[PDB]
């Protein structure tokens, strides 16, 4: 029983917000959870051992290294609490989980984009650094597939990137894989059926509706059916076999909708319009 | 909000 979590981001009020929402795809019901303690946009989120983590971001003054955590208990009325902060302030980082641990890569501290990635273990409540990527990247999503971590595209502060990097646990080093066809920053990323889908983003002149999928077994990219609207700073997650693109910015308006890519139909369906309007929010999946 | 393609 998997539901979708959407946290923080940039709201219609034209500032960072603290709204936490849950979307249940079966019933299509939305509900609010407890708001996070600091308003944060350009923010990342992951779920791990039935706890929600809100990571870094930008409160309208500073890029943040702080981290908030919510125990997703069954008795409701919970409280966010602060946990160990990252080693480095990161707005527009990519985050994922592998095993008992959060991994967070790239981002922006207000001065530089990061090559560094770091990981968190909730049993010791501490962050530690890992290998540096070859290119510093913000707006680059992070996906783990078959024990290998991928950091896709982004923005190095000069160019939007089509390059993709993979992290080899045998070596602790990053190397390049085949790049995407389009350069994208702020695209949504997610793993579905051994493919890494990249949805939307911005290519340096246009907000993108396009989608490509990386076949990990053949190190090759193909074009996937386009989304119903362009979406930049869009989160993407997978849930019972389908891919969801969550809100975002279409180049003109903040979106309140979620469209779902069903590979059975190989096309996108808008499935809800009733979320908060926002972009660069954190998204993750919870079981209940 | 000076991120490439982000809202003003
Ligand atoms: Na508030």
């Amino acid at each position: 029983n998997e539901v979708l979590l959407v946290v923080g981001g940039f709201g219609s009020q034209q500032s960072p917000i603290d709204v936490v929402e849950k979307y249940d795809p079966k019933t299509q019901e939305w509900s609010f959870l407890p708001s996070i303690t600091r308003k944060r946009r350009y923010v990342a989120s992951v779920s791990l051992h039935d706890r929600i983590y809100v990571i870094g971001g930008y409160d309208g003054r500073s890029r943040l290294s702080s981290v908030e955590c919510l125990d997703y208990t069954a008795d409701e009325d919970g409280v966010w609490y602060s946990v160990a902060p990252m080693n480095v302030r990161r707005g527009l980082a990519g985050a994922t989980t592998l095993g008992d641990m959060i991994y967070v890569s790239g981002g922006f501290d207000g001065s530089r984009r990061h090559t560094s990635m770091e990981r968190y273990d909730p049993n010791i409540d501490q962050w530690s650094m890992l290998g540096d990527m070859q290119t510093a990247r913000e707006g680059a999503g992070l996906v783990v597939a078959s024990g290998v971590i991928y950091c896709l595209g982004g923005y190095d502060g000069l160019n939007i990137l089509n390059s993709v990097e993979k992290y080899d646990p045998h070596t602790g080093h990053w190397t390049n894989v085949t790049p995407m066809a389009t350069k994208r920053s702020g695209a949504g990323v997610a793993l579905l059926n051994d493919h890494i889908y990249v949805v939307g983003g911005f290519d340096g002149t246009a907000h993108l509706s396009s989608v490509e999928a990386y076949n990990i077994r053949t190190d090759s990219w193909t074009t996937v059916t386009s989304m119903t609207t362009p979406r930049c700073y869009v989160g993407a997650t997978v849930l019972r076999g389908r891919l969801y693109a969550i809100a975002g910015y279409d180049g003109n308006s903040l979106l309140s909708s979620i469209e779902c890519y069903d590979p059975i139909i190989d096309s996108w369906e808008v499935v809800t319009s009733m979320g908060t309007q926002r972009c660069d929010a954190g998204v993750c999946v919870l079981r209940e | 909000g000076q991120a490439p393609g982000a809202p003003p």
